């Protein structure tokens, strides 16, 4: 679970946050934690003032919550951070990383969606699929 | 030369295309 | 009623009217949900 | 009044008040130079405003020294309402 | 039925608004007429300017060579003209006809 | 738009976005070509009406 | 009526959308159209009489071009009539009501177009109910009726070549002029 | 949204995945190659169709292919 | 800040070159009195002359110890050099009101 | 100190600033008709057409084509008029495609509402328009 009433970084706000579109679409929260307070680059522009413990931050774009990730990882040596997915209704998704484990790293378990059991030159030509719903990459 | 009466027929038939040409559309 | 009298009607109308009227039925058709 | 969401702001008028003899008295200090006559800043436009009001309706034209004045005397009259209002935000401990 | 009523507009305005019957008399001096200007926005020295034409409203002239090609064909009153274009109103229904019926 | 008083009561049903990569090369390409034509049409035009 | 009935469900079904907001082959547009046919009527006859009567001052006179701008020049460079304009000005008026009527209605008054979910006025027929007195029955018979002579009146004025003021005129009997 | 593939030719390499800002791919067991792993891509809800995947991939020719297709909110990258 | 800057532009843009699109269409359609020019509806850049003028008369005055002008394109004389003009006044009207709106732009 | 982050949420694309918070900004909006408490649709858009009708006669009668004619301040007249009726279909084509069935708490926000606030817009703009005209031909 995400728990709503974790407390955020230390930010004098920016015109760069979340319009109403996070409102009544969707909005992404990434969690962490840090063992000092820290300054970090806010991915909406501006530097933020990390907490010593848990943090918790809402954005606009999934795009945005793994950026922040990314430097958390590289720059702070953080990777505990978790990303969902907020509906209006009160809905929770876990995104990131689906499994516990990071994507790049195998991991029994995951099943292989969308690999294809031939090289790309292999693929039909557009009239072979002409008037039907099929694709040549299919 | 050509009277307001020549005018007003040819209005007249213009209506026979546009009113075609609204089917054609629609059936399109 | 003359011919004469035609361009001052038929200009506004053709100018003015029928493209605000075309505009506004397509805006209407493009944004309908259905 | 507040200057922001939830911020209270004093908005003095002596400010005003003080920025305003602050000014006036000084720059009513006489001058030799042919536009000044021989008054100060303070006179010369105080003058100019009685003269034009003279003919209520005309408005001052270009190159009525009313204009020169009137520039001359609000620049005066803005600089020491700025650091005024500097000074006694210093005082009440904005910062 | 697009070209046919393109055709008939030609043959109509000039009938209607050109000189047909004048430049005829003398085809290489007198500017055949496209159509008549009317243009709220024209002031009156610009009407003047596009009155220049024989007749007394402003005029576009033409550079088409419709007058050409029709005085060469056989063409030679305004009456000529305007039955073409009555004519070519027809086929252009008839066509718009067969588009909606070949679609049944 | 949305930060801005009284207009913020007005909202868009379709979110506004930059033309498409080819969508730009189209219509720079039609402004092109019709720039082209009727910047030449007046010059044929009054260039031989001028002078004869 | 099987004709009719039918009739109306094909432009039902080719144009929903218009339809279902009372416009094109419906009751309230019979309805409205009737309404304008006889206040049309009217006018027509007021015209006839304020022309033949010397209501409308300076008739002929044609407006100039300096002081009206260039609104007043027609085609085939021919100025409007002060009596053309005024005519106009008459109609800029009723409108101008038009518009406030179907935008800002009167709580009591028909409305232009049906409602959301509100059906048509069943047909009428052939011939309506014969209901004497200020009823939607007697509205019906006199906006048909109006809607006819407008038809008739500038069907006359074509095939005949005369002007639809002396058609009305001798249809009345030289009476307005 | 656009639809990603991943063609036999994979050596899991693990550099798409690691390219991809959006989280759209992962690495999943295999027999095929030598790293006895495969690229997935689990995720084209989420595939902005930036091809930074594509330009990581080190075969020849590429072993995953974006096609670009139907736009949504996600895919055209919109904050608001 | 970007979403002002970029409205200023369109507001400058409009209200500069909208001005010359407006003139070459009055002057095509033969109605020179509705354009904007010193001989129709004028747009005086007032500050600039207002300038122009304290300028011309500093000397001897604001600048009392000053004999002549920092520039005769102010005002004053025609300066000449065999029988060129070197320099002179330089007058702003209409069109140097437009211009300078362009610039801005 | 006096830009703070906006309705005390950092992460939201807004800042509190004295334009948009202070005490008197708050007092103008919210007394404006488009704001203002306890007004119905209709009110609201008959106030708005009052404004915007009284002003928009100006530019015409005194910059127009037919500003040097004696009849300027008509020719001033029917072209508000003619405005007037465009942004009225402005206002009707809005409305139409904006709502449908979602009954909102706010009332404006409403198919029946907004067709409120457009019927007052259009009889307040001409109104207004109307009344500028009764000063300006006297004065
Ligand atoms: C407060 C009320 C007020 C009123 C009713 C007017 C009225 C007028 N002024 Mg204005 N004027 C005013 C204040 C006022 N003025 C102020 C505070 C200034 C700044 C100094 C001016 C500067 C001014 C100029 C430069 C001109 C006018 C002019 C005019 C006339 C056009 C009109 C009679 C014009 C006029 O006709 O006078 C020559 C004109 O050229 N006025
Ligand atoms: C022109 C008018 C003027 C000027 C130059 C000053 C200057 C000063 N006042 Mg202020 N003051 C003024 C009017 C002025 N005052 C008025 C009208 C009031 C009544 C409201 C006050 C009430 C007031 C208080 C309560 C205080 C001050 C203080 C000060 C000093 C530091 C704060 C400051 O504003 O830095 C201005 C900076 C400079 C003058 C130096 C920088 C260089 C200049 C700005 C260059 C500008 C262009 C090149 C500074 C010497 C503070 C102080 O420390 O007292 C000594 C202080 O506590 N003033
Ligand atoms: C170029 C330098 C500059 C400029 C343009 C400003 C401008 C301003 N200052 Mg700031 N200020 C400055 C330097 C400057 N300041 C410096 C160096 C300090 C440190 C001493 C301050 C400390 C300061 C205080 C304490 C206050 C201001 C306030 C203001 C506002 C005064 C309103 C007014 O002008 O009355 C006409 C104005 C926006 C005042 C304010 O809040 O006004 C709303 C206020 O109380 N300033
Ligand atoms: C509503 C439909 C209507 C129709 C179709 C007609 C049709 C006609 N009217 Mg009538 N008329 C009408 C209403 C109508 N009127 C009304 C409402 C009045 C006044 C209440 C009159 C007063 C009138 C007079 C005085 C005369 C006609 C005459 C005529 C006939 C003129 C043609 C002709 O010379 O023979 C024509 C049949 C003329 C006629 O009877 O023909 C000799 C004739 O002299 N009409
Ligand atoms: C941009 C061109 C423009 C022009 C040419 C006019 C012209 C006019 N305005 Mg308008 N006005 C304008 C824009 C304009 N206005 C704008 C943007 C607003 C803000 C909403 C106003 C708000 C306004 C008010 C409140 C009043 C005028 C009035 C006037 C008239 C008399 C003003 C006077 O002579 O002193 C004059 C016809 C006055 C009038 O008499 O109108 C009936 C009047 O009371 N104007
Ligand atoms: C872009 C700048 C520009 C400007 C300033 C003008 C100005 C003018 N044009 Mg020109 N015109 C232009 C571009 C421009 N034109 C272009 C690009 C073309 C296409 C070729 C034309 C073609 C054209 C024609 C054919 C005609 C004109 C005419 C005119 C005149 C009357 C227009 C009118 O009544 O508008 C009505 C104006 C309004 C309804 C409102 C204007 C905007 C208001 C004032 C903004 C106020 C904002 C306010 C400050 C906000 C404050 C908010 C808060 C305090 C409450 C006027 C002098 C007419 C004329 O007769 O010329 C003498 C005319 O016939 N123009
Ligand atoms: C294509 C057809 C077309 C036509 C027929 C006109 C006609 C006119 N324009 Mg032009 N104009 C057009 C296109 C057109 N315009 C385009 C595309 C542009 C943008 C470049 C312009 C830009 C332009 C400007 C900037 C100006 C004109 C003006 C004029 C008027 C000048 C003559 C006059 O002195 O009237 C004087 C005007 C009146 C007496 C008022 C007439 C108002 C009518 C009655 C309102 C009717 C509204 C309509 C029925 C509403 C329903 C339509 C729709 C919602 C269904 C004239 C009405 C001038 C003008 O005066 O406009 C107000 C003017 O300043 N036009
Ligand atoms: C699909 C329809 C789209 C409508 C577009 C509206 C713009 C076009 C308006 C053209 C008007 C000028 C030409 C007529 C001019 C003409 O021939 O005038 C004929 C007649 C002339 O009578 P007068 O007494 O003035 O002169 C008669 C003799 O002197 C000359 O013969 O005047 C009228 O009938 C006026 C009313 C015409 C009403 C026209 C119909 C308006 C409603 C629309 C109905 C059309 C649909 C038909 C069936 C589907
Ligand atoms: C006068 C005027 C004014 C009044 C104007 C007014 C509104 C004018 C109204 C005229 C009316 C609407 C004519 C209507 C005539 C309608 C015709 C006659 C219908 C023929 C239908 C056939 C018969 C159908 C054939 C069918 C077909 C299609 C299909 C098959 O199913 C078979 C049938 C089912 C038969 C003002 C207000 C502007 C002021 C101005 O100052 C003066
Ligand atoms: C042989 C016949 C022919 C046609 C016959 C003929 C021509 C029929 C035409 C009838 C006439 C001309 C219309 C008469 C109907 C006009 C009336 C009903 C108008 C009422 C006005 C209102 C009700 C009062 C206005 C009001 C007044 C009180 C004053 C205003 O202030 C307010 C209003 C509220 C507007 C054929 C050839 C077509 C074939 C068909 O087979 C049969
Ligand atoms: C300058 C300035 C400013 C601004 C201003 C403004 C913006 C204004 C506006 C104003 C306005 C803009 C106004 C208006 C008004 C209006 C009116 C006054 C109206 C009236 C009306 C009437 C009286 C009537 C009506 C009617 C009628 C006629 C009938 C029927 C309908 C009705 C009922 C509607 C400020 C403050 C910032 C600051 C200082 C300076
Ligand atoms: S195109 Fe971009 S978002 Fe989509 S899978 Fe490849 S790297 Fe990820």
């Amino acid at each position: 679970t995400l728990n709503l009433k974790m407390p955020s970084p230390s930010f004098g706000g920016s015109t760069g946050g979340w319009l109403r579109s996070a409102e009544n679409e969707e909005k992404y929260a990434i969690t962490w934690i840090s063992k000092n307070e820290e300054v970090f680059e806010m991915p909406t522009a501006g530097a933020a003032l990390m907490r010593s413990g848990e943090n918790l931050l809402y954005f606009a774009r999934k795009e945005q919550c793994l950026s922040l990730g990314t430097q958390l990882k590289t720059q702070f040596k953080i990777d505990n951070y978790k990303i969902y997915r907020v509906f209006p209704n009160g809905e929770i998704q876990y995104l990131h990383p689906k499994d516990g484990v990071f994507p790049e790293k195998v991991n029994e378990g995951r099943k292989a969606i969308n690999t294809l059991t031939r090289s790309i030159g292999k693929n039909p030509d557009p009239v072979v699929v002409k008037f039907i719903n099929k694709q040549t990459f299919e | 030369m050509i009277n307001d009466s020549q005018i007003f027929i040819a209005l007249i038939l213009s209506l026979v295309p546009a009113v075609l040409a609204l089917k054609l559309a629609r059936e399109l | 009623m003359t011919a004469s009298y035609l361009p001052s009607i038929l200009v506004p109308i053709i100018g003015l009217v029928f493209p605000f009227i075309s505009m506004a039925l397509f805006f209407i058709y493009v944004e309908q949900e259905e | 009044f507040q200057i922001s969401e939830d911020t209270p702001f004093d908005a003095n008028p002596l400010v005003i008040i003080v920025a305003l003899l602050g000014w006036t008295l000084p720059a009513s200090i006489p001058s030799n130079i042919p536009i000044l006559h021989g008054t100060g800043l303070t006179q010369a436009f105080f003058t100019s405003i009685q003269s034009n009001l003279a003919e209520w309706p005309k408005g001052p034209a270009l190159d009525d020294p009313f204009w020169l004045y009137m520039v001359l005397w609000h620049v005066g009259l803005f600089i020491v309402l700025f650091f005024g209002t500097i000074g006694y935000g210093i005082s009440k401990n904005r910062v | 039925a697009i070209i046919f009523l393109w055709t008939s507009g030609n043959l109509f305005h000039v009938a209607w608004q050109g000189n047909f019957e004048k430049w005829i008399l003398n085809p290489t001096k007198i500017k055949p007429i496209a159509h008549a200007i009317w243009d709220p926005h024209f002031g009156q020295a610009a009407l003047k300017a596009f009155s220049q034409t024989g007749v007394d409203y402003p005029t576009n002239i033409s550079y088409s060579g419709l007058y050409h090609w029709w005085y060469t064909i056989g063409i030679r009153t305004n009456n000529d003209l305007y039955l073409g274009a009555l004519f070519l109103l027809v086929i252009s229904g008839l066509f718009l006809f067969a588009g909606w019926l070949h679609l049944q | 738009h949305e930060r801005t008083p009284l207009a913020n009561l007005i909202k868009w049903k379709d979110k506004p976005v930059a033309l498409s990569i080819v969508q730009a090369r189209l219509v720079g390409l039609a402004h092109f070509a019709v720039g082209y034509i009727l910047t030449y049409a007046p010059f044929v035009i009054a260039s031989t009406v001028g002078k004869f | 009526l099987g004709i009719f009935r039918q009739a109306m469900k094909d432009f039902a079904s080719e144009y929903p959308d218009f339809v279902s907001r009372g416009l094109g082959v419906t009751s309230k547009a019979e309805r409205w159209n009737g309404r304008h046919a006889m206040f049309g009527l009217l006018a027509i006859v007021l015209t006839g009489y304020a022309k033949g009567h010397g209501w409308i001052p300076n008739a002929d006179q044609v407006l100039d071009m300096q002081q009206w701008g260039t609104l007043v020049m027609e085609g085939f460079n021919q100025k409007i009539t002060n009596e053309r304009a005024i005519v106009l000005v008459a109609h800029i008026h009723v409108l101008l009501v038009s518009i406030a009527a179907a935008i800002a209605p009167f709580s009591f008054q028909d409305r232009l177009l049906l409602r959301p979910g509100e059906k048509d006025e069943e047909p009428a027929g052939l011939l309506p109910p014969f209901k004497l007195g200020l009823t939607k029955e007697a509205e019906l018979w006199n906006g048909r009726l109006a809607m006819l002579g407008v038809t008739f009146i500038v069907a006359t004025s074509i095939i005949t070549g005369q002007s639809i003021l002396d058609v009305v005129n001798k249809g009345l009997g030289n009476i307005l002029y | 949204a656009h639809n990603v593939k991943i063609y036999d030719t994979c050596i899991g390499c693990t550099q798409c995945v690691r390219a991809c800002p959006c989280d759209v791919l992962e690495m999943v067991p295999w027999d095929g190659c030598k790293a006895l792993q495969i690229a997935s891509a689990p995720r084209t809800e989420d595939c902005v169709g930036c091809k930074r995947c594509e330009t990581a991939c080190p075969t020849d020719f590429l072993s995953i292919r974006v096609y670009l297709g139907a736009e949504t909110s996600r895919s055209m990258g919109l904050a608001y | 800040i970007i979403s002002h800057l970029n409205w200023v532009c369109i507001f400058l843009g409009f209200h500069s070159f909208g001005l010359y699109i407006h003139n070459d269409t009055m002057r095509a359609l033969g109605r020179p009195q509705d354009m904007f020019s010193d001989v129709a509806i004028q747009l005086q850049p007032i500050f600039a002359q207002w300038i122009q003028n304290c300028h011309s008369i500093a000397p001897g005055n604001t600048a009392p110890n000053v004999l002549a002008t920092t520039s005769y394109v102010f005002g004053g004389d025609i300066i000449s050099v065999g029988n060129k003009i070197a320099i002179m006044p330089m007058s702003l009207g209409t069109a140097d009101f437009m211009v300078h709106h362009i610039h801005a732009f | 100190d006096f830009i703070k982050p906006y309705n005390d949420d950092p992460f939201v694309g807004n800042l509190a600033t004295p334009i948009n918070t202070s005490s008197l900004t708050k007092n103008l909006l919210g007394n404006l008709p488009i704001y203002r408490r306890r007004l119905s649709p209709l009110l609201r858009g008959l106030e708005i057409g009052m404004a915007h009708g009284y002003f928009f006669i100006g530019p015409f009668y005194k910059l127009g084509p037919l500003r040097n004619s004696e009849i300027a301040l008509l020719s001033g007249f029917l072209s508000c008029v003619g405005l007037i009726i465009f942004l009225t279909v402005g206002l009707l084509l809005y409305g139409n495609t904006s709502f449908d069935k979602d009954e909102s708490k706010d009332q404006l926000q409403t198919s029946e509402g907004w067709n409120q606030f457009t019927a007052g817009f259009l009889v307040g703009a001409i109104g207004g328009a109307g009344f500028a005209y009764l000063i300006l031909v006297n004065l």
